[PDB]
DNA sequence: ATCGATGTATATATCTGACACGTGCCTGGAGACTAGGGAGTAATCCCCTTGGCGGTTAAAACGCGGGGGACAGCGCGTACGTGCGTTTAAGCGGTGCTAGAGCTGTCTACGACCAATTGAGCGGCCTCGGCACCGGGATTCTGAT
DNA sequence: ATCAGAATCCCGGTGCCGAGGCCGCTCAATTGGTCGTAGACAGCTCTAGCACCGCTTAAACGCACGTACGCGCTGTCCCCCGCGTTTTAACCGCCAAGGGGATTACTCCCTAGTCTCCAGGCACGTGTCAGATATATACATCGAT
């Protein structure tokens, strides 16, 4: 037969397509899985990691740091609006909070 | 010297919102956890990292519930942070 | 036993973004967790979707409509973008 | 042991809260509602312990406790 | 004769309190779901039930959203509502 | 359109409320927060709709995207 | 063969164990049910709305009136402090509020 | 097109605790969505706990599980208790 | 107190439409039997949780002085509640028509399933460089003069 | 404005331990083929949503006026901050034990699947009685004196 080719690869994507679409159909979700759902799926995480990773890479940048730590993070999804409203009711460990002081509580 | 009042308090604020470590105390906040527990069930074990994700959650509330309560100090006109406040804050959260 | 995680590829992800910066351990735990988040968000809006309209199958339609739901404003609009041009290259080989 | 968490913590959590000025009544009051916080917490999770049939209470009981209350935390496993 | 402020007030919380029909009019509130919904899609089409529904979600998210701004007020010593306890209110709600 | 929501109804609504005074500012402030999520519910509402290639915003939609605002109704049909 | 006995009968139930049963087969919660689950399930079902309904008609009885209302349900429910945290974010079409008004607002 | 409703049930369970009391059409809408709204949410929760445990199957463990979650205090307690009756009448023929 | 206005509850009579019961049917649930695989149970192993000891040092507790902020009182002026006459459009009832929701029939593309192959992904080991800790000078900022 | 002192920032050096890379293996994804079925599309029905006209009347609106309340100012006193000193117990490291969590293997019983049948539940229809409305009235409450 043919040499294997993944089905990331024919799509263009770094995240594993043949997962997402195991993890689809054994989650109990829907009896059937179309062959596009977990390309789009994979498609739509890779966008969403990349901006956060990009975002943190450069809050590191900005703190002389090489490493991305949960600070970074935390900053880069607090300082967006969107992303913030998404992540809404979650915790991020070992993320602190923004620096922010009331006006009125100023000498 | 003496700084005046509130000098202190500010810089306190500037350094606890640069820093991300946690600020209770492992072993008092590891008892409490147990005592507490134990109401549930008996004998019960704990992994460390069962008591340090309480420990995050914990303490992340808390400073979400002080800064609810800072904004309505604030709102009555007040820079100081009353149980009036506390319960102002988790009545309208919902809590 | 071996236990699967999305490491490898938040890791590639990372070195096609910033080439030069790395990830602690603790911030890589961070990222599996939010993936897994949204994942099943994602796949559970398309389960909804797909039982209200007497469907048996999530499509990429099903998951299109989810993403337009949990994603706000210029989120959904990316997404959407990068979904549709990964369907359309999967397809034509 | 609700006496282990000290003004000083109360303080400090609050400091990270950007509160200036603290009333006296302020850390018993905080203290109750940690109490009942973790009481709701603490429960859901041995539930879940008990469900499983086990004795002790892992990071993963304590990460479903917090996602059903609607305060998902992440970092420990998901 | 002419009754002191606040007592037709009270009077009318008594009145709408005890009542439950809806207090906004049909008409314009569905003229007004037709002009937001024109943003999204053209040629949009409403059920009477569907009209319905909006109305009865949306005069309750208000009434609940009034109780937590007249609890802000009341905390702030006030006997009036206003734009800043509206404000309050909302934020401390996580809207 | 925004402004059929007149001054006498907003001022029942706040009586429900529980409102005894009501300040001139409260009326336009009112008015914005409704539309605002009026529009977040059509919103929804639609998209459920061009998800199903019908042309009636029905109340089964409307009643989805309440529940997934966390503002569930009951008595339309779920 | 014999004659037919419903599982409801069977398990003292006015709620439809085979109908619960089918609900739970078909909506992608499980590969598997179990079949005591759709008898537990209907029980705690009944349970629940026999008391919403009795609390619903004591209400009734009390305005004078031999039909149930939505007011008289969310009258109940809002006067149960556990049957209001369960159904917290829920509202009831035509139920109007609780009967409130502040003390500092009073004469 | 037949809809199924869970009215019959309520009604009968109404005749049941207050004889001499009926029901109004509206009120009837909202048993039906409250009953509805119930159910998913324990059967939510139970294919979560079974999921969670690697199982495949919803028993009356997850049942009960889910139930001591999701109700509060006495209303747990005696929804627990109706649910073992029913379970050992049932499975005592 | 008190009486007068006044809104609100209460008591009775007519109607009316909406709910409670009956009927016919049909389709979904029950009885019966089968296979097979998922879960229960029993033994094992090892890792990871609990408990104890000691020191040592950083943090908590306590005392005290004072200053600034909470809070109570007062005056004023203005914005909002109440009432009344006018006008405006909401509501209701009838009638029209057509768009589109909903159902049925047919068929073809598409996804489940299954067996063989193999290469992607994970566990383990090793190393080196990013970061952290220490220390010391520079800069900033605060308060008293 | 000034100046001294306290705190933070920055800069450089040393070490150490955790992130990155490499390698063996194994099991999970891929490929190729088959088969049933579900949902895409055409077409027909008929429901209900939209548009309009007319009349009525209840709600909205504009305005006058008075007064209660928001807000600013002032004084007082008390209680929280900030700092110095003592105590205590948190933390780190190190060791020991055992118990329970994870793993594997065997079995058996419990649930899906199929068929056949039949009764319960759900549209349709109907009638009659509970509640809505109208009217009169009684009664309690608000207000000015």
């Amino acid at each position: 037969r043919a040499k294997a080719k993944t089905r990331s690869s024919r799509a263009g994507l770094q995240f594993p397509v043949g997962r997402v679409h195991r993890l689809l159909r054994k989650g109990n979700y829907s009896e059937r899985v179309g062959a596009g759902a977990p390309v789009y799926l994979a498609a739509v995480l890779e966008y969403l990691t990349a901006e956060i990773l990009e975002l943190a890479g450069n809050a590191a940048r900005d703190n002389k740091k090489t490493r991305i730590i949960p600070r970074h993070l935390q900053l880069a999804i607090r300082n967006d609006e969107e992303l913030n409203k998404l992540l809404g009711r979650v915790t991020i460990a070992q993320g602190g909070v923004l620096p922010n002081i009331q006006a009125v509580l100023l000498p | 010297h003496r700084y005046r009042p509130g000098t202190v308090a500010l810089r306190e604020i500037r350094r606890y919102q640069k820093s991300t470590e946690l600020l209770i105390r492992k072993l008092p906040f590891q008892r409490l956890v147990r005592e507490i527990a134990q109401d549930f069930k008996t004998d019960l074990r704990f992994q460390s990292s069962a008591v340090m994700a309480l420990q995050e959650a914990s303490e992340a509330y808390l400073v979400g519930l002080f800064e609810d309560t800072n904004l309505a100090a604030i709102h009555a006109k007040r820079v100081t942070i009353m149980p009036k406040d506390i319960q102002l804050a988790r009545r309208i959260r919902g809590e | 036993s071996r236990k699967e995680s999305y490491s490898i590829y938040v890791y590639k992800v990372l070195k096609q973004v910033h080439p030069d910066t790395g990830i602690s351990s603790k911030a890589m735990g961070i990222m599996n967790s939010f993936v897994n988040d949204i994942f099943e968000r994602i796949a559970g809006e398309a389960s909804r979707l797909a039982h209200y309209n007497k469907r048996s199958t999530i499509t990429s339609r099903e998951i299109q409509t989810a993403v337009r739901l949990l994603l706000p404003g210029e989120l959904a609009k990316h997404a959407v973008s990068e979904g549709t041009k990964a369907v359309t290259k999967y397809t034509s080989a | 042991n609700i006496q282990g968490i000290t003004k000083p913590a109360i303080r400090r959590l609050a400091r990270r809260g950007g509160v200036k000025r603290i009333s006296g009544l302020i850390y018993e009051e905080t203290r109750g509602v940690l109490k009942v916080f973790l009481e709701n917490v603490i429960r859901d999770a041995v539930t879940y312990t008990e469900h499983a049939k086990r004795k002790t209470v892992t990071a993963m009981d304590v990460v479903y406790a917090l996602k059903r209350q609607g305060r998902t935390l992440y970092g420990f496993g998901g």
